[PDB]
């Protein structure tokens, strides 16, 4: 269906008319992307005390 | 047992497909263990499948991997 399809989900073809065959178990998302090249690590109160 | 002979028998003619020439991809990815994910050195991406009785340890690990031009 059209309704399994939404935003930005990479999607297989097959080469003759291109049909879209099934979406693939990895998504491509740009909100994550800008915050994993930062690169920041997880914290807790406890780290900083002081 | 008889079908233990013949399994190798026609296991030799999938093995002749291998030939001068091919073009060379590399294993970007996997996704299944009969398909996977290649990007040739031609700049296009393909998802093809993979052949038969091959190392699925090796594939994994981005390596370079054999095509067969015409598919």
């Amino acid at each position: 269906n059209v309704k399994d399809l939404k935003a930005s989900q990479r999607v297989c073809l097959r080469s003759d008319s291109y049909m879209l065959h099934k979406v693939l178990e990895n998504k491509a998302d740009p909100l994550v992307s800008l915050m994993m090249v930062e690169k920041v690590p997880d914290s807790t109160y406890d780290m900083v005390g002081g | 047992r008889h079908l233990k002979r013949e399994l190798k028998r026609a296991q030799e003619e999938v093995k002749r497909i291998q030939s001068v020439p091919l073009v060379i991809g590399q294993f970007l990815e996997p996704i299944d263990q009969n398909t996977g994910i290649v990007s040739s050195t031609t700049g296009m991406s393909y998802v093809v499948r993979i052949l038969s009785t091959l190392d699925r340890e090796l594939l994994k690990p981005s390596m370079s991997v054999a095509l067969h031009r015409h598919s």
